């Protein structure tokens, strides 16, 4: 008697051998020269952008290639808790701060564009990252969604549970000299905690499409 | 005028629904004929454009031998992302903008003493775990008087 | 530092406690108000809908204008403000529809399986073809306006998801349209009729996942 | 202490939820008009032809599409026992017989072409199939190979453990009239019993090629 069991009679397929490990996702590079207050380094529909991080030459994501996304290829409904680690690489002669927060089903609020300001990001679940210490910081994102299961493929827009933000709380500031850097590197590791897939079909029974970006 | 099953009429009186549906097939052959049938159901596809005998052989399917009985009963369960499903002919959305929570398909895999034509009659009833939710404007009406006044 | 001794959220100095925002959201506030004139309404009108009022816990999108100034200077009430801080809700509403200048009967129907299509109310004729009259078997409530001019109704949460979406823009996000209508031939007076709808939270209501508040505006610089 | 454990330090990855069920493979149609003694209906490298039964438009097999071959996509070594069921469809007014036998690593014997004759097939593990009764018949093929594990992808020719034969023991014989058939249908179901995969890599790290046929 919990409400994920009230959506699907078929039991869930749980393959922890090929899920539940830290996967690398993206690395992003922010500049000294365009790092202001409220600069958006990462603004992604999550976990859609992570799971569809692998793209074709014609730019359709394929679940087949990463052993972590192997069940997303053969099911149609899925549900899982996430954790996003952010690592920035420690350069001692600079200073700056990153704020990373997650907005549950953010993209469909009427006031979405107003909630990007980093003042508003200090009110949703967030983490702070320096360049000195406080390099790594792990967020936690439990499954919270309108329906007890998310769709894995199209027919619109599967796997859009929220929006992940990474913004500049204190601008990337450097010393005035040439041995100083022009940028740094910020790497985002993901993993799934309670992965339940249901509605096991074939592959090639549903399609993916070239993914759309947030404004 | 439509001869809806007992399950259809009751579900025109409610807003949501959920649970398994039983299909009972009745084959008008006689033991001389033989064939095979693959009845499968696919849980999340709403239009038949994309399915074929090798795509549908990877779902939950039973292969029916076409001679073990005349009356074969095949239960498609309830596998969805949500807990209640709206009806197709009341609200909410736009009639043919509808997505059923699964498809059922029947795939294949000539004597002169026996009738060529085998007729199949399908019967449909609600499963044992089936429920209906909120009373709503009936999608149907009695045909006592089938007259109407279009605008 | 030293801490300030407690008053039990005010029970010590005044007589009561104030420890929940859920409790302030149970005090009625203006949901929508407007007029409906005779031409603005429908032509063959014997059992017909008058307003199609989309039901949002965060209230309607307030149009601030000159001829009713509760929206211009007060903006929206305490209930839209508390609602903007939360992402989902699971409950019903309580309404009070005070329909003035009409003397016979006013049926109120609740359509819980209808999508959230508009952010404004639909007046009179423009009400869609299939909400234009009273339906069968939907929860309804008729009140004769000579006996009492105030209708008190509670709309339930009949909707299939784990939540209903606050701050919205199938699309089954909420608790669908409420419909208000006249029950017979009536004289629609000159200067039409005024409907005032007040709403609040019901006792089985909740606000769920707290994201931040959006940016606010201050009432004090409206003039 | 068994010799599959003496080849791989990594333990085996066993996903019985997506393997170990009867999969359909091929259907073949044999004629009255070319059914003689020793006619070869099926002559396949097994289980290579079964696992690579799904082909591209450019004709490269893809493990990704059938939930049964999902581990063959992400590993490089594998080992498993098989069972081939053969079903022929019962037509009462004809008669004929099928013999199905399996030849362990047959394709590399110096006398391969001499062992196709159905007299020689009655000496390897085999099964017989009528058109009346004895419709279904299940063979059994335990894993017997030179090395304790089979390769799953190229770089030559992965998953070639033997050769599966289906030949005409007694010719397909009909009555001399028009209500008689010209052919029948023969369907081959496979399944895997002890599936152990090892050497888990990515996908797209090794390739498949357009498969070659036995002479």
């Amino acid at each position: 008697p919990t409400w994920d069991r009230l959506a699907s009679s078929e039991v869930s397929d749980e393959y922890p051998m090929l899920t539940d490990r830290w996967l690398f996702w993206k690395s992003v590079k922010w500049e000294v020269n365009d790092s202001a207050f409220g600069k958006m380094l990462v603004q992604e529909k999550f976990p859609q952008s992570w799971v569809q991080m692998d793209v074709n030459v014609n730019n359709i994501p394929r679940y087949t290639n990463i052993p972590n996304f192997i069940p997303f290829n053969i099911h149609q409904y899925m549900r899982a808790d996430f954790e996003v680690k952010i690592y920035v690489n420690p350069n001692d002669f600079v200073s700056g701060w990153l704020i990373m927060a997650f907005l549950y089903q953010g993209s469909e609020m009427f006031d979405y564009k107003l909630r990007r300001n980093p003042a508003a990001l200090m009110q949703m679940p967030h983490v702070l990252v320096n360049v000195g210490a406080a390099n790594e910081a792990t967020l936690k994102i439990p499954y919270r969604y309108v329906r007890p299961f998310m769709r894995c493929k199209d027919i619109t827009e599967p796997l859009n549970m929220g929006v992940l933000f990474v913004e500049v709380l204190i601008p990337f500031r450097t010393s005035a000299a040439s041995s100083a850097p022009k940028s740094l590197d910020v790497s985002l590791f993901v993993k799934m905690t309670n992965a339940k897939f249901t509605g096991m079909v074939d592959g090639s029974i549903a399609l993916l499409s070239k993914p759309i970006a947030l404004p | 005028q439509y001869y809806l099953p007992p399950i259809s009429v009751v579900s025109s009186l409610y807003a949501y629904t959920r649970g398994s549906i039983k299909y009972k097939f009745l084959f008008g052959n006689n033991p001389r004929h033989n064939a095979r049938l693959l009845v499968a159901y696919i849980p999340g596809i709403s239009s038949d454009n994309r399915l074929t005998l090798e795509r549908a052989r990877n779902s939950a399917h039973v292969v029916f031998s076409l001679n073990e009985v005349s009356e074969f009963v095949f239960t498609v369960p309830y596998i969805t992302d949500t807990m209640w499903w709206p009806r197709k002919y009341g609200g909410p959305q736009a009639a043919g903008e509808f997505v059923a929570p699964s498809y059922i398909c029947m795939f294949i895999l000539a004597m002169e003493s026996v009738p060529s034509i085998v007729t199949i009659v399908p019967m449909i009833a609600a499963g044992d775990d089936f429920e209906v939710a909120v009373p709503a404007q009936p999608a149907v009406g009695l045909s006592r008087n089938i007259d109407v006044i279009y605008p | 530092t030293p801490l300030l001794p407690t008053t039990n959220d005010g029970r010590v100095t005044f007589g009561e406690a104030f420890n929940d925002l859920k409790d302030l959201a149970r005090r009625y506030q203006l949901y929508w108000e407007g007029t409906i004139l005779e031409g603005n309404l429908r032509a063959i009108r014997r059992n017909s809908a008058l307003v199609q009022l989309p039901l949002y816990p965060h209230g309607l999108r307030i149009q601030p204008d000159v001829n009713n100034p509760i929206w211009n200077i007060m903006r929206d009430g305490h209930i839209p403000v508390i609602s903007s801080g939360f992402r989902y809700f699971r409950g019903g509403l309580r309404l009070r529809i005070v329909v003035e200048g009409l003397n016979s009967c006013v049926w109120v129907q609740h359509h819980p399986d209808r999508p959230s299509i508009f952010s404004r109310p639909i007046i009179g004729r423009y009400i869609a073809a299939k909400d234009a009259y009273r339906n069968h078997a939907y929860a309804a409530y008729v009140q004769n306006m000579s006996v009492n001019r105030t209708i008190e109704v509670e709309v339930p949460f009949y909707q299939p998801g784990l939540y209903g979406m606050l701050n919205a823009s199938l699309r089954f996000t909420g608790l669908g349209d409420l419909l208000i209508g006249i029950e017979g031939e009536q004289p629609i007076p000159k200067e039409g009729i005024e409907i005032s709808v007040y709403y609040s939270i019901a006792d089985d209501f909740s606000f769920n996942i707290f994201c931040g508040f959006p940016p606010m505006v201050y009432c004090d610089e409206t003039y």
